């Protein structure tokens, strides 16, 4: 009935994440990620709705949570046994986070737990009773809802979120035959239909038509999209 | 365990897109979480990696396997557009990992994914592979042959 710890948690922090698709799961790593190493950490089990409150959002933790886990959890910086001021992982028996606030009351960092050590939260969390703590009870171009990632790759999600940059960017030029190329390289059927429409019509037209799912039209259409932004082609060239 | 063990960025990207198509199997199948028979789906749904060639090579088509996992699962209700893997599914995935350690392998392919689908053995998924014939070596040995 004691604070479960678990000891030597390899994390793979993502920091700022409002949606939980974001944190990575651990088949999602890379090796070019900077994985880091947890020497303790308290093991928390919370009900499904704190639990995907804390994974899902960027919001005030509970209260009793935080002081629960103040300082219990520890980290060897440079040869040194250091606190760490709230860090912690957090379960409802399926879903699996660690957290590390680094000071501030919200899950600023975020990890997912490697295979094993998910397998050893499970078992230990078997016969434990969620905790309350009290608890009682948003998308946009450059934060896409989950139906808009919805199965695909850590790659895929990158470059689409490139794309829809990429396309966000062409909204604020305000070029209308530019914006009349782009659709007609996506869609070359509706020459008649849009010559009449302002740039805001086709503009969206083209963001409707590209938004559900991802292809390798999707694919093909955001390599030449970022051709002579060299922001956008760094982005395209460290995930391919 | 061992750090030496523990080696990650190993999934190629095909098998990151099986367990990606997983969670839309699921959500097509209106269910609220990702289990066995979801990876399963998503790694015939794939179908171009060693997995699937290994499928054919024991005469079960993407047809087949669909039908039969079909017929032991049901259609939920669930709307939540966040979804999780359920805790057997987690297990596929680590099986897959050690499958790939102790055939020398040092990456995580399809192919680790339908063997480690079989080695969990209570879910759906090892049911329909059960159902369907396959057994673990006769998976292992068209997967080999095939490498
Ligand atoms: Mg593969």
């Amino acid at each position: 009935h004691m604070m479960l710890f678990l000891h030597d948690v390899w994390v793979n922090w993502f920091e700022g994440e409002e949606n939980g698709y974001n944190v990575c799961h651990f088949h999602e790593w890379r090796k070019e990620d900077t994985v880091e190493l947890l020497d303790q950490v308290p093991l928390l089990r919370v009900p499904s709705v704190l639990f995907h409150y804390i994974e899902n959002d960027l919001s005030e933790l509970p209260k009793g949570l935080l002081e629960d886990v103040h300082q219990k959890s520890y980290i060897r910086k440079n040869h040194e046994r250091t606190k760490l001021e709230y860090c912690f992982v957090v379960t409802d028996g399926i879903g699996i986070l660690a957290v590390d606030t680094i000071g501030y009351t919200i899950p600023v960092r975020k990890s997912r737990l490697i295979p094993r050590q998910e397998q050893l939260v499970y078992e230990m969390v078997k016969d434990v009773e969620p905790e309350t703590y009290e608890f009682e009870p948003e998308y946009h171009i450059l934060s896409l809802a989950p139906e808009h990632v919805r199965g695909l790759t850590r790659k895929e999600r990158q470059i689409k979120q490139l794309m829809f940059m990429a396309l966000d960017q062409l909204k604020g030029l305000k070029n209308r035959a530019e914006i009349g190329y782009w659709y007609t390289e996506w869609n070359p059927h509706m020459y008649e239909q849009i010559k009449r429409m302002s740039f805001e019509e086709i503009w969206d037209m083209l963001y409707n038509e590209t938004i559900e799912g991802w292809s390798d039209k999707h694919l093909a259409f955001c390599e030449n999209l970022i051709k002579g932004q060299p922001f956008f082609e760094k982005l395209w060239e460290m995930e391919n | 365990i061992d750090p030496f063990t523990m080696m990650f960025g190993r999934f190629t990207e095909r098998a990151q897109k099986v367990l990606a198509l997983a969670q839309e199997e699921a959500l097509r199948l209106g269910h609220n979480n990702i289990g066995t028979e979801h990876i399963l789906l998503g790694l015939v749904r794939e179908g171009e990696g060693i997995a699937a060639k290994a499928l054919q090579a024991l005469g079960l088509g993407s047809e087949k396997i669909q039908k039969e996992v079909e017929s032991l699962i049901g259609r939920g209700q669930e709307m939540s557009q966040t979804i999780h893997y359920t805790p057997r599914a987690k297990k596929v995935i680590e099986l897959s990992m050690d499958e790939a350690r102790k055939l020398g392998h040092s990456y995580v392919g399809t192919e680790h994914i339908l063997l480690g689908l079989i080695r969990e053995g209570e879910g759906v998924a090892a049911r329909v592979l059960n159902n369907l014939g396959v057994s673990l070596n006769k998976a292992r040995q068209q997967v080999l042959q095939l490498l």
